[PDB]
Order: C-alpha cells, then sequence, then structure tokens
RNA sequence: CAGAGGUGAAAUUCUUGGAUUUAUUGAAGACUAACUACUGCGAAAGCAUUUGCCAAGGACGUUUUCAUUAAUCAAGAACGACCAUAAACUAUGCCGACUAGGGAUCGGGUGGUGUUUUUUUAAUGACCCACUCGGCACCUUACGAGAACUGGGGGGAGUAUGGUCGCAAGGCUGAAACUUAAAGGAA
C-alpha cells in the first residue's frame, strides 16, 4: 500500500445543495477505488484521503481534481469522466492577456459564441467539456484535446478569431482520416 | 527499514521523466525518460513508455538498494499547461507495481506567481 | 562520432545517514550517497552543502504536519553520520491552495529579522479574513485599513517572536503552530482571520560555523577506534 | 463568413452534441438529428422570403397545458 | 547518461566540448498569480505586492463660513542614425423634463442590545437589526409629444436577354513553304 495521501477543497456556499445531493454517488465512485472522502458542511469544504485498502498509488490525484471539479462546478456525471485514465483537466489562464475590459469581454464572449455555437462546435471537435468562466477556461477531455483547446482559447485571447480554428480542426479531422 | 529515494516524475505533453534521486537531489539513481524506452518519436509521452521508463528505473532502485520512494510529481508549468501528462500516474503506477514503495505524493509544478506573458 | 564505454558508477558510492538536530522527535530521516572518499575531493566536502527536504510529518511522527516540509542542511560529517541544522521551512502547494477561497482576504506579510544568533531570516506569514458565527452576509471582506493594521500587529508580534529565539528557540517554536495562536489572539480585536500560518521561512545570511554550538544542538562524541593489528 | 459547411456545422453544433469522433457531414447523419437537421436548414432557408405569420406555425398545444410547459421551461 | 525540444506527424535547433532532468547559488529584465466580484477608485484612456513620503479627490457628519458667487456648450486649452509592433469580427436597447418601489452590495452616519472582543498603556474593532445619505449595477412599475474621421444611390429575393464591352472553342504534338525523322500522348 502507501502511507497516507490526503488532499482538499473548499467550495463557495452556494454548491452545498447541489453536493449534499450527489455525495452519496461520490462515495460509491470512490469507494470503488477505496478512497474515502468527506463532506464538511460547515467549513465548506471537501477532503479525499487515501484509506488502507488503496493498491493504486496515483487515484488520489484523480480523486482530488474530481473534487476540484465539483468546486469548479461542473456536475457530476460530467465530473466522474475524470477517475479514468484517458482524460484529465486543463484550467486556461485567459485574465493576463488583454488591458481593458471591453476588448476582454468582448474576445470572452468571441470564445464562447452566437447562442454558444463556438463553444459548443469546440467541444465536439476537442471531445472536451469546456467551461468558461470568470477569467479563467477550465476544460476536460483527452491530452490531445486539452492541446487543442489550450492553444484554441490562447489565440483567442489573442486576436485570431476562433472560428479560423474550428475550420483548421474540421479540416485537421478530414484530412487525418 | 525502508530506503527512501524520491521520483521527480515531471510527466509533459510530448514527454515523460522518471528520475530517482536520493533524499537530498544532488545525486541520481537510473534518469530514464521515457522517449528512449521506445521511440516513435509522438509516442514518447504513452502510458506504454512511462511504464517501461518506471519499470527499469525501479530495476536499478532495487539494485542499488533503494526500497522505497518519495513521489514528487510535476508538470510542465511555469507560463504553461500545469496539468501533468499521460505519463504521470502510469510512472507512478508502474514504480509501485514493481516492487518499489510510494510514500508522499506531492505536486510540484512551477505555478509561476505573476508571470512574464505580456 | 563516438561516445563513451559505461563502468559502473555505483561501486564508487559512499552511504551517509542523517541525523537531524535534537529540537525535532525520531532524528534519523534517511540516507544519502556521495562518491567514495578519495584525495583530491574528499568526500566529507563534496558534502556539507547538501540540504533536504523532509516531511514535518516523519520528522514528528503525527500526521497534522502532513503539510510543512522543511529543509535540513548538511554542516558537520563524523562517523558515516550527516547532522544538519535547521535551513528553511516551507508549505505544500497543495496547502495554500486549499486554503484560498473567494469572498474573504488574504492578508499575507513577511518580515526580515536578524535572530539571537546572527541569523537573517525571511519569515513569511498568511492569512485569511474569517466570517463570524450569525454573519448572514456573504463576504467577509477587511477594509484595507484592517488589512494595513492586521499586517502591521503581524510583523510587530512575529519580529517579537524572532529576537528573543534562537534558531533552534524558533524551530521549537514553530513546531507545535503557536506563534499562529500568538497571532490570532493579537489580532483577533481587529478581524476573525481564521488559519493563519507562517508558511515559509527563509535563511538569508548565516554567521560562521560553531562546531560547539551544532554539537550542542546534537549531543556529543570523539572516537578513539580500532588500530592496525600488526 | 460565406464558408457554408463551417456556419452549417456551427448553428448545428448543439443538436448533433443533443442526438449523437462525431458524424457532422451529410451522408453520414443518422436518424434524428438528420430530421431536425434538415428541417432547421429548410426553416433558416425560408426564413427571408416567406411571411412571417406562415413560416413558423406552433404545434396546436391547448392553453393550460402549453402555459405550463413554458412556465417549466421558463424554472 | 543519450537523447531533449516541438508537432496531427515531422523538421529547423541543442546535444558525450554532457543537451534535457535533478540540487545549490548568482545575475538580468519584466510581471504582480490564486484572493479577483455584474466589487472599488479615476474626467476618460485606465489602475492590483509591502512600507514610507508628497500633494490630491469623493461621499458622509456639521446649530462652521461666504452670500448668488450659478447651468450648458460652437471657438480655445489640458489629458488621451538604432530593436520593431494589430485593431475589429454577431451585437440590442425605446427615449426623457418622469412616479414609486424590491433584493443584494460599496463608503459614511445615527440608534438598538447580544455574541465575538476585553482588564488601569493610547485609541481602535468584527457581526446582527432598523433608519438615513451618496455610489456601481440589476429586477420591475406609472406617465409624458419625444414633433416644429468627408465623398452616397435607393428596397429584398430573383428571371429573361437577336443591345454594347469582354473572356472563352477547334483539334494528336513535333509539323510547315515540306503529308517529314526521333520521341511522347491516346486507345
Amino acid at each position: 500500500f502507501a502511507e497516507e495521501s490526503s488532499f482538499m477543497t473548499l467550495f463557495p456556499k452556494y454548491r452545498e445543495s447541489y453536493l449534499k445531493t450527489i455525495w452519496n454517488d461520490v462515495t460509491r465512485a470512490l469507494d470503488k477505488h477505496n478512497i474515502a472522502c468527506v463532506l464538511d458542511l460547515v467549513e465548506g469544504s471537501m477532503t479525499v484521503k487515501t484509506t488502507r485498502k488503496t493498491y493504486d498509488p496515483a487515484i488520489i490525484l484523480k480523486a482530488r481534481d474530481l473534487i476540484k471539479l465539483l468546486a469548479r462546478s461542473v456536475p457530476f456525471p460530467q465530473a466522474v469522466k475524470i477517475l479514468q485514465d484517458d482524460m484529465a483537466c486543463d484550467v486556461i489562464k485567459i485574465g493576463n492577456f488583454v488591458t481593458n475590459k471591453e476588448r476582454f469581454v468582448k474576445r470572452r464572449q468571441r470564445l464562447v459564441g452566437p447562442n454558444g455555437n463556438t463553444l459548443k462546435a469546440l467541444e465536439l471537435l476537442t471531445k472536451c467539456y469546456i467551461l468558461v468562466q470568470g477569467n479563467t477556461v477550465s476544460a476536460m477531455g483527452p491530452f490531445k484535446g486539452l492541446k487543442e483547446v489550450r492553444r484554441v482559447v490562447e489565440d483567442c485571447m489573442k486576436n485570431i478569431h476562433p472560428i479560423y480554428h474550428i475550420k483548421e480542426l474540421m479540416i485537421k479531422r478530414e484530412l487525418a482520416k | 527499514s525502508q530506503v527512501f529515494g524520491v521520483a521527480r516524475i515531471y510527466a509533459s505533453f510530448n514527454d515523460t521523466f522518471v528520475h530517482v534521486t536520493d533524499l537530498s537531489g544532488k545525486e541520481t539513481i537510473a534518469r530514464v525518460t521515457g522517449g528512449m524506452k521506445v521511440k516513435a518519436d509522438r509516442d514518447e509521452s504513452s502510458p506504454y513508455a512511462a511504464m517501461l521508463a518506471a519499470q527499469d528505473v525501479a530495476a536499478k532502485c532495487k539494485e542499488v538498494g533503494i526500497t522505497a520512494v518519495h513521489v514528487k510529481i510535476r508538470a510542465t508549468g511555469g507560463t504553461r499547461t500545469k496539468t501533468p501528462g499521460p505519463g504521470g500516474q502510469a510512472a507512478l503506477r508502474a514504480l509501485a507495481r514493481s516492487g518499489l514503495r510510494i510514500g508522499r505524493i506531492e505536486d510540484v509544478t512551477p505555478v509561476p506567481s505573476d508571470s512574464t506573458r505580456k | 562520432g563516438q561516445k563513451k564505454r559505461v563502468v559502473d558508477p555505483f561501486t564508487r558510492k559512499e552511504w551517509f545517514d542523517i541525523k537531524a538536530p535534537s529540537t525535532f522527535e525520531n532524528r534519523n530521516v534517511g540516507k544519502t550517497l556521495v562518491n567514495k572518499s578519495t584525495g583530491l575531493k574528499s568526500a566529507s566536502d563534496a558534502l556539507k552543502g547538501r540540504v533536504v527536504e523532509v516531511c514535518l510529518a516523519d520528522l514528528q511522527g503525527s500526521e497534522d504536519h502532513s503539510f510543512r516540509k522543511i529543509k535540513l542542511r548538511v554542516d558537520e560529517v563524523q562517523g558515516k553520520n550527516l547532522l544538519t541544522n535547521f535551513h528553511g521551512m516551507d508549505f505544500t502547494t497543495d496547502k495554500l491552495r486549499s486554503m484560498v477561497r473567494k469572498w474573504q482576504t488574504l492578508i499575507e506579510a513577511n518580515v526580515t529579522v536578524k535572530t539571537s544568533d546572527d541569523y537573517v531570516l525571511r519569515i513569511f506569514a498568511i492569512a485569511f479574513t474569517r466570517k463570524q458565527a450569525n454573519q448572514v452576509k456573504r463576504h467577509s471582506y477587511a477594509q484595507s485599513s484592517h488589512i494595513r493594521a492586521i499586517r502591521k500587529v503581524i510583523s510587530e508580534i512575529l519580529t517579537k517572536e524572532v529576537q528573543g529565539s534562537t534558531l533552534a528557540q524558533l524551530t521549537s517554536k514553530l513546531i507545535p503552530e503557536v506563534i499562529n495562536k500568538e497571532i490570532e489572539n493579537a489580532t483577533k480585536d481587529i478581524f476573525p482571520l481564521q488559519n493563519i500560518h507562517v508558511r515559509k521561512v527563509k535563511l538569508l545570511k548565516q554567521p560562521k560555523f560553531d562546531v560547539g554550538a551544532l554539537m550542542a544542538l546534537h549531543g556529543e562524541g570523539s572516537g578513539e577506534e580500532k588500530g592496525k593489528k600488526v | 463568413q460565406n464558408d457554408l459547411e463551417l456556419q452549417q456545422f456551427l448553428r448545428e453544433s448543439h443538436l448533433l452534441s443533443a442526438f449523437n469522433g462525431i458524424v457532422y457531414q451529410d451522408d453520414q447523419v443518422i436518424g434524428k438529428a438528420r430530421s431536425r437537421t434538415l428541417e432547421m436548414r429548410l426553416n433558416r432557408l425560408s426564413r427571408v422570403n416567406g411571411h412571417q405569420d406562415k413560416i413558423n406555425k406552433l404545434e396546436k398545444v391547448p392553453m393550460h397545458i402549453r402555459r405550463g410547459m413554458i412556465d417549466k421551461h421558463v424554472k
């Protein structure tokens, strides 16, 4: 086994009525990996702990990513796809790119799209799940998709439009097949 | 009873590094990266390559006399992705499966703390 | 071109083990390789600069120090033992990322203080603004003059805790987290302030060696050893 | 802006993800995605010259259940 | 010790004169992560590490003072020979001389009377509640003529064309004055 591992994130207060609901499903989905987890509702935190029966050494890292995904407000059937080996997170940072607030919110809304079309087409092409929240961009997926969405988001905070990247993603799929 | 090294797994995209040193970090015991086990030049980051690299790491650590490793798992960090590649969990799993005991897994990627982007 | 042929470099390697200072609990922390003690770079001066990063849980037996790694600097070699001294302290990154939450303020301070020895230390501090029980507004921000006053009393009382300590006294002071209790008691007149921590201690300059002071930190020892039998 | 396949994929990205690598191009799109995709294209083409009281005819739903449909959807 | 970048794969590049990785330390130029908000400040462009100095500013409090010193804007003023750079790109809404509100939040003030605070060193908090002034927004309501870096043709979707201006076909090449070689094409 291992000695002990313990990670903890702490979640904002409005999430607790959702996390209280889904929490038994988290205990099922982690007790099949032999990882304990507590949901503290007074200090507002979620901890995961490697118990005495954990033979997978690396799964406590994915449990850490799962609980901070739950804190960063992705839902549960989306977030338990992080406990499998082919999938990981990325948290792109978009705040430090441009100066004025008007150009920042217009490029970030351009990253989302009209009716959400640009973002949904990006999720479809990269096979990822992308959340444009605040001044960062969360993403879950395979690593090729994560590389693709990171370059898409950073070049969208630079001045080139994201539908150029969506076009070249379609071209590259029909060019790779 | 255990003798402890440290693991220093640096798992970027495009490559993984499984590099056991001593408890200080000054003396190395079998650095073998992912791209030197099997190279198609694109499978360097793959879980198979990380498992091969961690397996002959654990061979040379059992040769020298290290029974357990403290795992320090880092990504490329900096002004970049901060997420460990597909090889980090595979190298950790192969290090544990090949006899070495695991202790103290910690995430030491360089968060850039106000970086040099623009 | 032509590269090199290998000759196995673990036949010339020597194993030392690291004895921690006696300001801790159980003091055998592990072992360390070095090249074999030849003339022209003896091993006892191939060492003496190495710092090791150990866990305070491994140094103290408990698990509420599972964060808060520390650094021990090798100073004096005797008899296949590396006697160490305190070299610094640092949190793991996951601890302060687990502490930072939005809708509060983090007040962080730091002071560069010279102790009762001539070690000069840059010592840090973090503190997060709590909300009281019965508080119904979701914010609990400090009004930034409360931040300046809190940071002022943090700097004053922790530069009072140093200069009034040696390195061994300061280390034994910050093992059971009691400078944090001093900050909390001295600051609850201004803002509530959950989970104050020290988080980071850096050595900047160190005075001299003073083998007597190091051996008084550890314990005595002197050898008359074996004799050749011809 | 005058790429047709790209913009069709953009505005039919939602129901492709609702009724699904993925397929998007016609000659590979299986049933309910195909029916609603073709219906969306025909609506968008016919909304230029056709009358606004004749292009988008609502399905006849009774009052007390269409209002409840709207209230639950707005919730 | 034999590879490291990087890519969808590659490559330019670095590398047994030891790259990449690891540890200790130094130097440089930037930048101020998370905290970071439909929050704050600024006339706007804009402004995020600590501490100090320099002047400034706003809101509040005021049984202080002056006594019409005021409001709007054309004109004008302030701010906005070396090393080479991006901006917009799907958007929104009914306006003003205009009534009331509601929840949340930022700064000040008054009152209440509980908990954190606490004591004969100075003063000074935090939260809860009501009221009130002033802000950044948001969600609603009721009621009004709201008239009197410059250059522009005329709707949208199409259809026809014995007009005008163009561009475009033939037909094995060689190969025409020559029924002509080699070689190539096609089948």
